[PDB]
RNA sequence: GCCAGAACGCGACGAUACUACCCGCACGUUGUAGACGUAUAAGAAUAGGCUCCGGCCUCGUAUCCUAGCAGGCGAUUCCUCCGCCGGCCUCGAAGUGGCCGUCGGUAAUUCGCGUAUUGCAAUUUAGACACGCGCGGGAUCAAAUCCUUUGCAGACGACUUAG
RNA sequence: GCAUCGGUUCUGGCGGGGGGAUAAAGGCCCAGGGAAUGUGGCUCCUCCGGGAGUGUUAUAGCCCUGGGUGUAAUACCCUCG
C-alpha cells in the first residue's frame, strides 16, 4: 500500500559515493574558458588556512533593511607565502581527450620540492633531477629550446608547474605541495615565453587576485570515524520503548 | 539573358530503338506495353546477334545509343527486316565502345597456358623499352 | 632470378561441421571454395582431396607438423559451398581456418 | 497510378541571369544576387526555348507530383524579387496606451533591430533583431505607419511575422482587447 | 570471394544493420575488418524516431544498483556500432570472443590506416536501396543530442587530413603525365611486330 | 498460378423417359484439366439441377491465343465476396494475351482488395476493339500518341556473390 | 557547473644497483583463432560526373609484378629494377614519408656445361611477431618495506608527517 | 594408391518416336473487305520548334475473312535408347 504521509527523501544523491578522499591535496578539475583577448594571466593559488575572526562594517544596499548601518559579519584567513615556479606543461587536442605531450624544467631545485618525489628522504642519496641537469650547458640547451619549440608548434594549452614555500610557516612538515596553473592568455607563443620568464621567480598572490573579487575554495572536509545513520543522514530518532 | 544548365540527359525510349540483351543480343523497339515491359524483336543475319520475336522485360535490357528513323509502330517483321538492313544497324554497331570491348573481353577467356606464357613474355619485351623512355622523359623533366 | 612462388593447391577455409539447428554431426565438413560461386562451378572438384595441416609440439619422426587428410563428397546449397569428408573428423576448433585442396585424380 | 510526365514552364525577363549547379539555384539582376538549394526534391531541369525554363517528373506519384508546382512558385517568387524586391507595411492599433517603437540604425553589422516600448503601458522594453538584407523605415507618408522592404519574401515575411508575435496579450479576453501590431499590406518597390 | 589478410570498409553512406550483417558473417568467417569513418552512417526513417527509440532505450537500468549490470549506453558512433554487431554474434562463448577480437572501428581515418585503400560494400549502399523522397539521419547527429562530446575535434581534423590528400591528388595526376607520354612515344618508335601479335591476343 | 483457356461440355445422363438431354458447354480457367472438371461441375450445380455423380462428360479441349504477338485491351466484368456482402466490380488490362489477364486479375484483387481465388467469380472476358471505348484513366495514359519516357536511378546488376567492390558504383545506365 | 574514477582504459616526466639496460649476430628447446604475390591512399555528386580539354563513364572480367638446382657455374649482351646502410628535410589523432650518395644483386636478346636413384603420390619442414639462451661492445653504481615518531587520520589495515 | 567388376544412389550431355485446331503463331505468295494514335500529297498558321484540317497507299505501314507452300518448324505432355 502507498505511504500515509509524504515527505522529502533524506540526504542528496548528488554527493552519493561516500568515500574518503582519494588525495589528500584538493583537486581542480575545470579551469575558466580561455579568451584570447585578455592578458597573460595566472587563474588559480593555494595556501594554508589559520583561523576565523570577526569584522565590523556598515552595509550599501538601497531599498534594505540594514542599509546604511552597522553590521556584524565573520571572516577567515588563508596564509600565503609566496610561490615558486618549476617549470610549465602543454597539452593537444585528441578524439579521445586531452593529453600531454611534453614538460620542461627549471636548471636548480630546491630541497623542497626533491623531497616530495621520496619516500624515505634522510637515507636517500638525493639524486633527482642529477642527470636531467646536466641537459642545461650541453649545445647551450638546444634539446632544452627544441620542445620548447614543440610546444610553440603543436599545443593549444598551456599550464606551469608551481610548489609552496612551507618553511615560511609554523608548520612541522617540511614536504612541499606541487601543483599545475593554467595561463589565460592572447596566444600560445605568448604563453610560453611569459612562463618560461617565471622560471625558479617567486609571484606574490597580489599579482593574482585583488581587492572585492568572487572566488572559489577547493578542500577536502573534517573527517569522523564511523558514524551511524542518524547523524550521517539525519533520520528520525525511534521511541524510548524500542528493543534492540 | 543566356542560361545554361548543366543537367543529366538519359536515353529516350522510343519505337525503333535498338536494346543489348543480357546474352549479347540486339533488339529493335515496336510496341511498349507498360513502363517495364516492351514488344521488340531482332532480324540479323549473324545467328549471334539475331533474337525471336517477343516481350522482354525492361529491367533486363540496356539502352544502347543507335536508333532506327521513321519505324512505324507495330511493324511486322518484313519490314523491320527491310529497315534494319537499310540503316545497317549491325555495321554501325561494330565500331561502339560496347562492342569492342567486349571483342578484346571475349579474346581473353580463350588463351591456352602455352600463349599466357607468350603473352608474359611480349609483355615484358615491351616494358623494358617502355621504361626507357620513361626515364628519359622523367631526367628531363 | 626466378622470385615467383611455388603454389599447386587452391585455398579454402572450414566454416563448420553438419547439423540442423540444434543437433551437430561431426561426420562431415563444410568447405568454402575459393573463386566458385554457382552449384555448377563447384562441380569441378567433386572427388578432388584436401589437407588440413597444423603444428603440434614434439618431433616425432623428422618433422613436428601434422597432416589430416580427407576428399570432397557433393556440392552444398546454391553459393558453391561442398561438403567433405576425412579420415578423422576435424578438430571443431579450426571453424575459420585454412585448408588446401590439391587437383590428384585430375579431369 | 503512377504519372508518366508531369512538366511546367517559367519565363525569364532580359534583365537578370540564372545559374543552376547540382540542384542549387543562383539569382542575380539589377539588385543583387540570391541563393536557393533545392537538393531534397528529384526534379529534371531543362532549357525549353531562348527564354524559357522547363522542369518535370517522370514515373511521379501523386505526393511528388504536388511538390512540382510548389518548386515553379519558389523560383518565380525568387526572379520577381531580384528584379522588383518587395516591400510590406504594418499599423500600430492602441486604444489607450500609445506604443512607441525606436528602430535605431546598424548594429556595427548589416541587421537591424527594431525597439518596442509602452505596450499596454506596460514598462518592458523590448528588443527583436531582423535578419540580414531587410530595411525598416518609419513611414513619413502619413502617421502611424511602419514600412519593411527587402529583397527576398521569406526573410520580409518572416521579419515581418516575428513583429507581429512578439505583442500578445496574455490572460485577457482577446476580443475585447484588440491592442497590437499587425500587417496591413503586400507589395513590391516598384508600381 | 577472396581471402585478404584484412580489409578496410569506408563508413560513409552504409545502412547500419545491413553493413553490421556482412560485417558479423565475415568475422565468423575468418576474415579481418576495420571501419573507418563510423559518424557518416545512416539510418532509414525519420530522425525524431531514431531520438525516440534511443531514449527508450536510455530509460533502461538495473533497479537495485546502477554500477552493476545495468545496460552500458554507450554514446559513441563507432560504439552503437560496436553494439550493432554485437548483437548477431554469439559473444558469450570463446568463438565469439575470438571473433570479435578481429574487428576494430574509429572515427576519421587514424594515421595507421589512412594511406590505404577504402573498400565499399554495395549491398548496404543507401543510393540503391532506399526511394528518392524517404528520409533518413547521421549517426554523428543522433549522439550529438545523446551526450557525444568530440564532434568539432573530428571535424576540424578531417579538413587537415582532406588538403594533404589534395596535394598527393596533385603529384599522382602529374605522375600520370609522364606515363601516358611515355607510352605514347616509346610504342610507335621500337616494336615491329609485338603490337599485333598482342593485339590478336587481347593486349 | 499459371492458368490456361479450356472448354468443357456435359450432359445429364441419359433416361428412358428422356433420351437426348440437353449439353452444356463453358469455357473455364484452370491450371489442368483435372480442376476444370470440378470448376465446371460447381458452375453447373448453381444453374442446373445436375450433378456429377447423375451427369457426364462430353468433351474438354483448350483454347489457345489466336494472335498471341499482338499488343491489345481486355476488359473484365467479375463479382466476389468480401468480409460482408457481395459486390460486382469492371475492370480493364492491357497485355498481348486472354490467359494472363487472368492471371494479373488475380494477382490484383489479390493485392488491392485481399480476395482470394475461393471467392471470386468471372462474368466475361472482352477485348476492345477500338481506342475511344476505354474507360480507365490507367489505360488511358498507355495509349497516348507517340508515348516515350526516360529511366532514371536504376541500379546496376551486381553478383551477389562479390562483395566488397573497389570504387562507388554509378546509376547512369 | 558538481560527486566517484575502469582496482584487466590511457598519456608525460624523474631516478633505476642485481650483465636489471642498449647495440651486433648465433642458434633454438618454446609460444600464435591459423602467411604461401597476405601487391593497389584523392575528395565529392547518384534527377550526374572524370579529364591529358581531344574526349571518356553499366562492369576490378582492372593495373603492377610474374621464366633460371626452393632457382647452379661461365660468355655474348644491357643501364633497367630491387636491397642493406649513411647524411639532410619532413611527420603529433595511436608521429611517418621523401631526396641524395657509397656498396651488393640483376634474361630486355641469344648460347655452353650440370640436374637422373626421393625408384608410379605421401605438408612444398621455407613467412613475421613475440620469448628464452651464447658470445662481444657500451653505459650505469638505485630504491621500497619492517621499525621509532606524528594526529590535519583512525574499529584493525589504511592516511598526512619526521628519523 | 591405380585398373577391371558387383549393389545402392546423386548429377550432366546426345540420338529418335507419339499426341493437340495432325499445336496455335510466324515467313513467302494469291483473292476480297476496312479503319486511325491517318504514310505520302494538298490547305492554313507559326520561323520558334512545329501545330491544325482534309483524305484510305502513294515516297511508311496496320486490322479482318478464305486458300497454297504443309504430313513446315518450335513450345507443352508422354515415351524408346
Ligand atoms: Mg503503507
Ligand atoms: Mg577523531
Ligand atoms: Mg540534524
Ligand atoms: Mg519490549
Ligand atoms: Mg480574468
Ligand atoms: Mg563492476
Ligand atoms: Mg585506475
Ligand atoms: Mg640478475
Ligand atoms: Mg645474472
Ligand atoms: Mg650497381
Ligand atoms: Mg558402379
Ligand atoms: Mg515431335
Ligand atoms: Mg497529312
Ligand atoms: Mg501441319
Ligand atoms: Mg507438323
Amino acid at each position: 500500500s502507498h505511504r500515509k504521509y509524504e515527505a522529502p527523501r533524506h540526504g542528496s544523491l548528488a554527493f552519493l559515493p561516500r568515500k574518503r578522499a582519494a588525495r589528500h591535496r584538493g583537486r581542480v578539475k575545470s579551469f575558466p574558458k580561455d579568451d584570447p583577448k585578455k592578458p597573460v594571466h595566472l587563474t588559480a593559488a593555494m595556501g594554508y588556512k589559520a583561523g576565523m575572526t570577526t569584522i565590523v562594517r556598515d552595509l550599501d544596499r538601497p531599498g534594505a533593511k540594514a542599509h546604511k548601518k552597522e553590521v556584524v559579519e565573520a571572516v577567515t584567513i588563508i596564509d600565503c607565502p609566496p610561490m615558486v615556479v618549476v617549470g610549465l606543461v602543454g597539452y593537444i587536442e585528441t578524439p579521445r581527450g586531452l593529453r600531454s605531450l611534453t614538460t620542461v624544467w627549471a636548471e636548480h631545485l630546491s630541497d623542497e620540492v626533491k623531497r616530495r618525489f621520496y619516500k624515505n628522504w634522510y637515507k636517500s642519496k638525493k639524486k633527482a633531477f642529477t642527470k636531467y641537469a646536466k641537459k642545461y650547458a650541453e649545445n647551450n640547451g638546444a634539446s632544452i629550446t627544441r620542445e620548447l619549440e614543440r610546444i610553440k608548434k603543436y599545443c593549444t594549452v598551456v599550464r606551469v608547474l608551481a610548489h609552496t614555500q612551507i618553511r615560511k610557516t609554523p608548520l612541522k612538515q617540511k614536504k612541499a605541495h606541487l601543483m599545475e596553473i593554467q595561463i589565460n592568455g592572447g596566444s600560445v607563443a605568448d604563453k610560453v615565453e611569459f612562463g618560461r620568464s617565471l622560471f625558479e621567480k617567486p609571484v606574490t598572490i597580489d599579482t593574482i587576485f585583488e581587492k572585492d573579487e568572487m572566488i572559489d575554495v577547493i578542500a577536502v572536509t573534517k573527517g569522523h570515524g564511523f558514524v551511524g545513520v542518524t547523524a550521517r543522514w539525519g533520520t528520525k530518532k525511534l521511541p524510548r520503548k524500542t528493543h534492540k | 539573358a543566356e542560361i545554361n544548365v548543366e543537367a543529366t540527359s538519359w536515353r529516350r525510349v522510343e519505337v525503333g530503338r535498338v536494346l543489348k540483351l543480357e546474352n549479347g543480343s540486339l533488339a529493335a523497339i515496336v510496341e511498349i506495353i507498360d513502363h517495364k515491359r516492351v514488344l521488340a524483336d531482332g532480324p540479323s543475319s549473324d545467328p549471334k546477334l539475331a533474337t525471336p520475336r517477343g516481350i522482354v522485360p525492361l529491367s533486363r535490357a540496356l539502352l544502347t545509343p543507335i536508333v532506327i528513323p521513321k519505324l512505324p509502330r507495330g511493324a511486322r517483321t518484313g519490314a523491320v527486316k527491310k529497315a534494319w538492313e537499310a540503316y545497317g544497324v549491325d555495321a554501325k554497331w561494330k565500331e561502339t565502345n560496347w562492342a569492342k570491348k567486349q571483342l578484346q573481353q571475349e579474346r581473353r577467356q580463350s588463351l591456352t597456358d602455352f600463349d599466357r606464357f607468350k603473352v608474359m613474355r611480349l609483355k615484358k619485351q615491351r616494358r623494358f623499352e617502355e621504361r626507357k623512355a620513361l626515364a628519359k622523359i622523367k631526367a628531363a623533366a | 632470378p626466378s622470385e615467383a612462388g611455388h603454389r599447386l593447391y587452391v585455398k579454402g577455409r572450414h566454416l563448420s561441421y553438419q547439423r540442423g539447428r540444434r543437433n551437430t554431426h561431426p561426420k562431415t565438413s563444410l568447405i568454402k571454395i575459393e573463386g566458385v560461386d554457382d552449384t555448377a562451378a563447384a562441380n569441378f572438384y567433386l572427388g578432388k582431396r584436401v589437407a588440413y595441416v597444423y603444428r603440434a609440439q614434439k618431433e616425432v619422426r623428422g618433422t613436428k607438423i601434422r597432416v589430416i587428410w580427407g576428399k570432397i563428397t557433393r556440392p552444398h546449397g546454391n553459393s558453391g559451398v561442398v561438403r567433405a569428408k576425412f579420415t578423422h573428423p576435424l578438430p571443431a576448433r579450426s571453424f575459420g581456418a585454412s585448408v588446401r585442396i590439391m587437383l590428384y585424380p585430375s579431369s | 497510378m503512377r504519372y508518366i510526365h508531369s512538366e511546367e514552364t517559367i519565363p525569364v525577363p532580359e534583365n537578370l541571369k540564372v545559374s543552376i549547379k547540382s540542384r542549387l539555384v543562383t539569382v542575380e539582376g539589377p539588385r543583387g544576387k540570391l541563393q536557393k538549394d533545392l537538393s531534397h526534391i528529384a526534379v529534371n531541369f531543362s532549357v525549353v526555348k531562348k527564354g524559357v525554363i522547363g522542369l518535370e517528373i517522370h514515373h511521379g506519384s501523386r505526393k511528388d507530383v504536388a511538390a512540382l508546382r510548389t518548386v515553379r512558385t519558389i523560383i518565380n517568387n525568387m526572379i520577381i524579387g531580384v528584379t522588383k524586391g518587395f516591400k510590406y507595411k504594418m499599423r500600430y492599433v492602441y486604444a489607450h496606451f500609445p506604443i512607441n517603437v525606436n528602430v535605431e540604425k546598424n548594429a556595427e553589422t548589416g541587421c537591424y533591430e527594431v525597439e518596442i516600448r509602452n505596450f499596454i503601458g506596460e514598462k518592458i522594453v523590448r528588443k527583436v533583431v531582423m535578419a540580414p538584407g531587410v530595411e525598416v523605415e518609419i513611414s513619413k507618408a502619413q502617421k502611424d505607419e511602419l514600412i519593411l522592404s527587402g529583397n527576398s519574401l521569406e526573410a520580409v515575411s518572416q521579419s515581418a511575422a516575428d513583429i507581429q508575435q512578439i505583442c500578445k496579450v496574455r490572460n485577457k479576453d482577446i476580443r475585447k482587447f484588440l491592442d497590437g501590431i499587425y500587417v496591413s499590406e503586400k507589395g513590391n518597390i516598384v508600381e | 570471394s577472396s581471402f585478404e589478410s584484412v580489409v578496410v570498409i569506408d563508413g560513409k553512406g552504409h545502412l547500419l544493420g545491413r553493413l553490421a550483417s556482412i560485417v558479423a558473417k565475415q568475422l565468423l568467417s575468418g576474415q579481418k575488418i576495420v571501419v573507418v569513418r563510423c559518424e557518416a552512417l545512416n539510418i532509414s526513417g525519420e530522425f525524431f524516431r531514431a531520438k525516440l527509440k534511443y531514449h527508450a532505450y536510455l530509460r533502461k537500468m538495473t533497479r537495485y544498483n546502477p554500477t552493476r549490470g545495468g545496460p552500458f549506453h554507450f554514446r559513441a558512433p563507432s560504439r552503437i556500432f560496436y553494439k550493432a554487431v554485437r548483437g548477431m554474434i554469439p559473444h558469450k562463448t570463446a568463438r565469439g570472443a575470438a571473433a570479435l577480437e578481429r574487428l576494430k572501428v574509429f572515427e576519421g581515418v587514424p594515421p595507421p590506416y589512412d594511406k590505404k585503400k577504402k573498400m565499399v560494400v554495395p549491398q548496404a549502399l543507401r543510393v540503391l536501396r532506399l526511394q528518392p523522397g524517404r528520409k533518413y539521419c547521421t549517426v554523428g547527429r543522433l549522439s550529438h543530442e545523446v551526450g557525444w562530446k568530440y564532434q568539432d575535434v573530428v571535424a576540424r581534423l578531417e579538413e587537415r587530413r582532406k588538403a594533404k590528400g589534395a596535394a598527393y591528388y596533385e603529384r599522382k595526376k602529374l605522375a600520370a603525365r609522364q606515363l601516358s607520354e611515355a607510352k605514347k612515344a616509346a610504342a610507335a618508335k621500337v616494336d615491329p611486330k609485338v603490337s599485333e601479335a598482342l593485339a590478336a591476343y587481347g593486349y | 498460378g499459371r492458368l490456361q483457356e479450356y472448354q468443357v461440355i456435359g450432359r445429364h445422363l441419359p433416361t428412358e423417359a428422356n433420351p437426348n438431354p440437353a449439353l452444356y458447354r463453358m469455357r473455364i480457367f484452370a491450371p489442368n484439366e483435372v480442376v476444370a472438371k470440378s470448376r465446371f461441375w460447381y458452375f453447373l450445380r448453381g444453374l442446373k439441377k445436375v450433378k456429377k455423380a447423375t451427369g457426364e462428360i462430353v468433351s474438354v479441349n483448350v483454347i489457345s491465343e489466336k494472335h498471341p504477338l499482338k499488343v491489345k485491351n481486355f476488359g473484365i466484368w467479375l463479382r466476389y465476396d468480401s468480409r460482408s456482402g457481395t459486390h460486382n466490380m469492371y475492370k480493364e488490362y492491357r497485355e498481348t494475351s486472354r490467359v494472363a489477364a487472368v492471371e494479373a486479375m488475380y494477382a490484383d484483387m489479390a493485392a488491392r482488395h485481399r480476395a482470394r481465388f475461393r471467392s471470386i467469380h468471372i462474368l466475361k472476358v472482352v477485348e476492345l476493339e477500338k481506342t475511344e471505348d476505354v474507360k480507365r484513366p490507367y489505360i488511358k495514359q498507355l495509349v497516348a500518341k507517340n508515348l516515350s519516357f526516360p529511366l532514371p536511378h536504376r541500379v546496376p546488376k551486381i553478383s551477389t556473390k562479390k562483395i566488397f567492390s573497389a570504387k562507388r558504383p554509378s546509376t547512369f545506365s
